[PDB]
């Protein structure tokens, strides 16, 4: 398994295409009826920064909960004592470029537990093999993953 | 013992720095925060028409480091007429574009020839940068501060620069068209699929104007960038070893020279007017207090000496003489002269050659595409050949097959023969 390169993404297309994570549905606010499609994620083998204290980093769509939990296993298996860490999940306002899949609970910004950036690329690969419909080596500080909606 | 400054021109408008082109015109280009670039003839005349007008593209603001940051003329500006400017635009964006003087008016850049190199995301308007400058190898350096962007930020936010707080270094001289710039082999992250190739070294935060020594006394060093970072204020310097192919970023050398207090910036004096200043670092603060730094071939220690004589920035003419920009719409430009010498020693003289219209082969007959700083005519979609005259066909012509009008081959019969 050869880790993803800096600023590389798979598939090699835009995030919101049929081949990728799919078109943007809309902003899923709290008072929005579609909110209940976002259930919290309590996988003990995952570290959520939750710097907002709101626990919004755990809220995600079913498909995302599947890919994530599947990725959290690869991580522990790849590097002993190293778990999957999520810094950002579903957001409730400006913090990402509008039309973002973070507003829908379809996107997750992840890193390793030890923050050792040397594996951020291998993590991105394990994400692609985990099933995520679009993994992107966003920055040197974290990788960005996203899935499709129930509309697939 | 004591230096003197003389006024060159008052009534300026938020000046941030002064520089020269190096084409014999001895013009003094004045950068203005708002987004203007005024010209000043050696004798002291100012031009009615701005050399660069982009106050619409740049977001100024008073307080806030947003606005016109830096500018750097390409070494071969006399031939290719290339220049590179950085500024904030839309929080906002620190952009670094390449412009090209008009082939009709050597005193005004063609705004159509704009060509963006870097677009850096910014969340605050402090610790920005964005000093531009060329090195002895001709490579372009871009000093960007951390822009108040924390690690947490870059870890939980998408679409952040990842160049902030680092010194970038890219080769603008390329015979390539699919990219604005190429990465120097000398770079630490050349051919690297794990880190940004643009980054040479990082560690900066809030760097003022960083002094540049182009002829370091150290034989094994070809260039040195001394920055007065106020973060608890220290001062880090960048070493660029001669003939070294970096395979990993160098560490910024950290040392605490300056007595005490914040500093606007510094510079190295490579002038002819003064002898007792040649090779000295000169850093000053916004109050008007200056100092001089100097090292040692051995022991490599530093010494601080007071320089006897608000500050917005420094300048330098084509002849090496340094200037001081001081303070709306009332900025002034002061020239630094050494009383122990005439205002113009006979050895400092240099006949003035006014700026002339470009003549390079490329800029002479290059249509449908732009010219790289290396005189190459890069063809725009739908053109080929040395100077993009040979028409493109889609589908291309088969049996020769001379393409002329829009996708209309010239055979045989048919659209493509
Ligand atoms: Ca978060
Ligand atoms: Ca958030
Ligand atoms: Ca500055
Ligand atoms: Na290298
Ligand atoms: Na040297
Ligand atoms: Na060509
Ligand atoms: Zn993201």
């Amino acid at each position: 398994l050869t880790p993803l390169a800096y600023k590389q993404f798979i598939p090699n297309v835009a995030e919101k295409t049929l081949g990728a994570s799919g078109r943007y549905e809309g902003k899923i606010t709290r008072n929005s009826e579609r909110f209940k499609e976002l259930t919290p994620n309590y996988n003990p083998d995952i570290i959520f920064k939750d710097e907002e204290n709101t626990g919004a980093d755990r809220l995600m769509t079913q498909r995302c909960k599947d890919k994530l939990n599947a990725l959290a296993i690869s991580v522990m298996n790849q590097w002993p004592g190293v778990k999957l860490r999520v810094t950002e999940g579903w957001d409730e306002d400006g913090h990402h470029s509008e039309e973002s899949l973070h507003y829908e609970g379809r996107a997750v910004d992840i890193t390793t537990s030890d923050r050792d950036r040397s594996k951020y690329g291998m993590l991105a690969r394990l994400a692609v093999e985990a099933g995520f419909d679009w993994v992107y080596y966003e920055s040197k500080a974290h990788i960005h993953c996203s899935v499709k909606a129930e509309n697939s | 013992n004591c230096f003197c400054i003389q006024e060159v021109v008052s009534g300026l408008r938020q000046p941030v720095g002064a520089l020269h082109s190096g084409d014999g015109s001895q013009r003094l280009f004045i950068l203005e925060k708002e987004g203007y670039v005024k010209i000043l003839t050696p004798e002291g005349e100012i031009f009615k028409e701005p050399y660069l007008d982009i106050h619409k593209l740049v977001q100024s603001g008073i307080k806030d480091e947003r606005g016109l940051l830096s500018l750097a003329f390409h070494p071969n500006y006399k031939k290719n007429g290339k220049l590179y400017v950085s500024y904030t635009t839309n929080d906002h964006i620190l952009r670094v574009v390449e412009y090209t003087v008009s082939r009709k008016n050597p005193h005004q850049v063609d705004l159509r020839t704009a060509r963006v190199f870097l677009e850096v995301a910014e969340l605050h308007r402090k610790h920005l940068g964005g000093q531009l400058l060329f090195g002895p190898d001709g490579f372009l350096y871009i000093i960007l501060g951390d822009g108040m962007i924390t690690l947490d930020d870059m870890e939980e936010m998408d679409g952040l620069s990842d160049f902030t707080g680092s010194v970038l270094r890219l080769d603008v001289d390329t015979d390539m068209c699919n990219v604005p710039y190429s990465i120097p082999r000398s770079n630490p992250h050349f051919n690297s699929t794990n880190q940004p190739p643009e980054v040479f070294a990082h560690g900066l935060h809030d760097p003022g104007r960083c002094a540049v020594d182009r002829h370091p006394t150290d034989i094994n060093i070809n260039l040195t960038i001394l920055c007065s970072d106020s973060n608890r204020s220290s001062a880090r310097i960048l070493q660029i070893i001669k003939g070294k192919d970096y395979e990993s970023e160098p560490s910024l050398l950290e040392f605490k020279p300056f007595s005490n207090g914040p500093l606007v910036g510094g510079f190295v004096y490579r002038g002819c007017q003064s002898e007792r200043l040649y090779g000295s670092y000169v850093f000053g603060d916004r109050n008007g207090n200056f100092l001089t730094l100097q090292q040692s071939p051995v022991t490599k220690q530093w010494q601080e000496k007071p320089l006897c004589l608000h500050i917005l920035g420094f300048g330098e003419d084509e002849l090496g003489e340094v200037y001081i920009l001081s303070s709306t719409h009332n900025g002034k430009l002061y020239k630094i002269v050494d009383p122990k010498r005439p205002l113009m020693p006979e050895e400092c003289r240099a006949t003035v050659q006014p700026a002339q219209t470009l003549t390079s082969e490329c800029s002479r007959l290059c249509r449908n595409g732009y010219c790289t700083p290396t005189g190459k005519c890069c063809c725009s979609p739908g053109w080929e050949g040395d100077f993009c005259r040979t028409a493109k066909c889609e589908p291309a012509c088969r049996h020769g097959g001379v393409c002329v009008r829009p996708n209309k081959c010239l055979c045989y019969l048919g659209p493509q023969c």
